């Protein structure tokens, strides 16, 4: 199986500037390599086919290159509707392999997380269940690690992490993280805390509470 | 006008295999082999097999070996894809063609199906109100206030913010699984209007023909 890497899952670029995107084949496809488009909830869509020929309709700021073991994707000059996902594919021998994509995203001022910590619902806790939320707010670069602890000791079992993409107005990330314990378990601790590690600052930003303790 | 319609989407028990469609229509169906790509959230896209309508049958990928075994039928222009196994088979399924004779390039793309695959039923969501500990109404000029959304099947449920009218600094997450898809919302406001000015979710499930609004209160 010949392997197509996109050594880049994202790429900060802006609306006006030029960029490109590399993928490198395990093996010389010779020629035979083609690019895609993809934006959210919709399929592939043929920009370049045959390592640098634009597809019909493609428009003229988009362009590809390389011939061998070594291809590159560009755009001249970037627009809003181009910050989306693009794919590498080789069709020289089979089975065809995809790179593992690239997306482009927009690059912004650096923006802190506001962090904020939800301690389990009286609601929840009756049906036997304990969920502390945390929620990582509006921060860029996107690049950020969020830790739970528990007592004082890291906890990585029963989370749950979710993140919405880069917001199409303001540019930021944003992202959700929920510990789930059981009723029985929750009630066995006492200091739940959420620590968020972002460029921004230097020390982690971090929010707690204690149970029982206002 | 080349076009490619998939089959809707559907929900396989963590056991059998569901048989996916694909309509071609817009050019002589016989005239081009058509193929299927996978693609999940972590794994990327992976080419399944292809097709020959004229009738060269098949070829798949090594590792689609025997629980993607391929199918068509002329006279509808339409190409099937059975998926055997299924359990990790979650994820959208793509019908492609290539456009030029000599370019293994997929110039047409279906809209894809996307395939689910749970022992689950249909179960309402328990929605959480999620309020900053001892009511109050935070530390700054601006308070953040949750919707916790958990234990419900199958996707989707719709949120919004006090009948939709508080739609701005809304953060509202894609649905994790987990046995009952879950989800969570936040929503930030101006210090001073709450608790004065209410604030509650609504949350609606469309299969269970379920909604919660949960209005959001100071707490202890």
């Amino acid at each position: 199986d010949i392997v197509m890497t996109q050594s880049h899952k994202f790429m900060s670029t802006s609306v006006g500037d030029r960029v490109s995107i590399t993928c490198k084949a395990s093996q010389d496809v010779n020629t035979a390599l083609a690019w895609y488009q993809q934006i959210p909830g919709q399929s592939p869509k043929l920009l370049i086919y045959s390592a640098s020929n634009r597809y019909t309709g493609v428009p003229d700021r988009f362009t590809a290159s390389g011939s061998g073991t070594d291809f590159t994707f560009t755009i001249s000059s970037v627009q809003a509707e181009d910050l989306a996902l693009y794919y590498c594919q080789q069709h020289y021998t089979t089975p065809w392999t995809f790179g593992g994509g690239t997306k482009l995203e927009i690059k912004r001022a650096d923006a802190a997380p506001t962090v904020s910590i939800f301690p389990p619902s009286s609601e929840q806790l009756t049906s036997g269940g304990a969920s502390v939320v945390c929620f990582l707010n509006n921060f860029y670069p996107k690049d950020i690690n969020v830790k739970w602890a528990i007592d004082g000791a890291e906890r990585a079992g029963g989370v749950l992490n979710s993140f919405t993409g880069q917001d199409s107005k303001d540019s930021t990330y944003s992202m959700s993280s929920t510990l789930t314990l059981t009723k029985d378990e929750y009630e066995r601790h006492a200091s739940y805390t959420c620590e968020a590690t972002h460029k921004t600052s230097t020390a982690p930003i971090v929010k707690s509470f204690n149970r029982g303790a206002a | 006008a080349v076009h490619l319609q998939g089959t809707e989407l559907v929900k396989p028990g963590a056991s059998a295999g569901v048989k996916l469609s694909c309509k071609a229509s817009g050019y002589t169906f016989t005239n081009y082999d058509m193929n299927w790509v996978r693609q999940r959230p972590e794994q990327g896209l992976e080419w399944i097999g292809w097709i020959f309508p004229g009738d060269g049958s098949t070829r798949y990928n090594e590792k689609f070996k025997g629980k993607a075994t391929l199918t068509t039928d002329k006279s509808s222009s339409t190409a099937y894809q059975l998926n055997r196994l299924t359990s990790e088979d979650s994820a959208v399924y793509f019908c492609a063609r290539r456009g030029f004779h000599g370019s293994y390039s997929f110039a047409y793309w279906g809209q894809g199906t996307l395939v689910t695959v749970s022992g689950a039923k249909t179960t309402a969501p328990s929605v959480y109100p999620l309020a900053p500990a001892a009511g109050a109404a935070g530390a700054g000029s601006s308070v953040t206030l949750g919707c916790l959304v958990k234990g419900y099947f199958p996707e989707p449920v719709t949120l919004t913010w006090n009948s939709g009218s508080l739609s701005s600094g809304v953060h509202t997450f894609p649905a994790v699984l987990a046995d009952l898809y879950t989800l969570s919302s936040s929503v930030t406001v101006t210090s001073s209007t709450w608790p004065a000015e209410s604030i509650t979710c609504n949350v609606a499930h469309p299969a269970s023909s379920t909604k919660v609004d949960k209005k959001i209160e100071p707490r202890g």
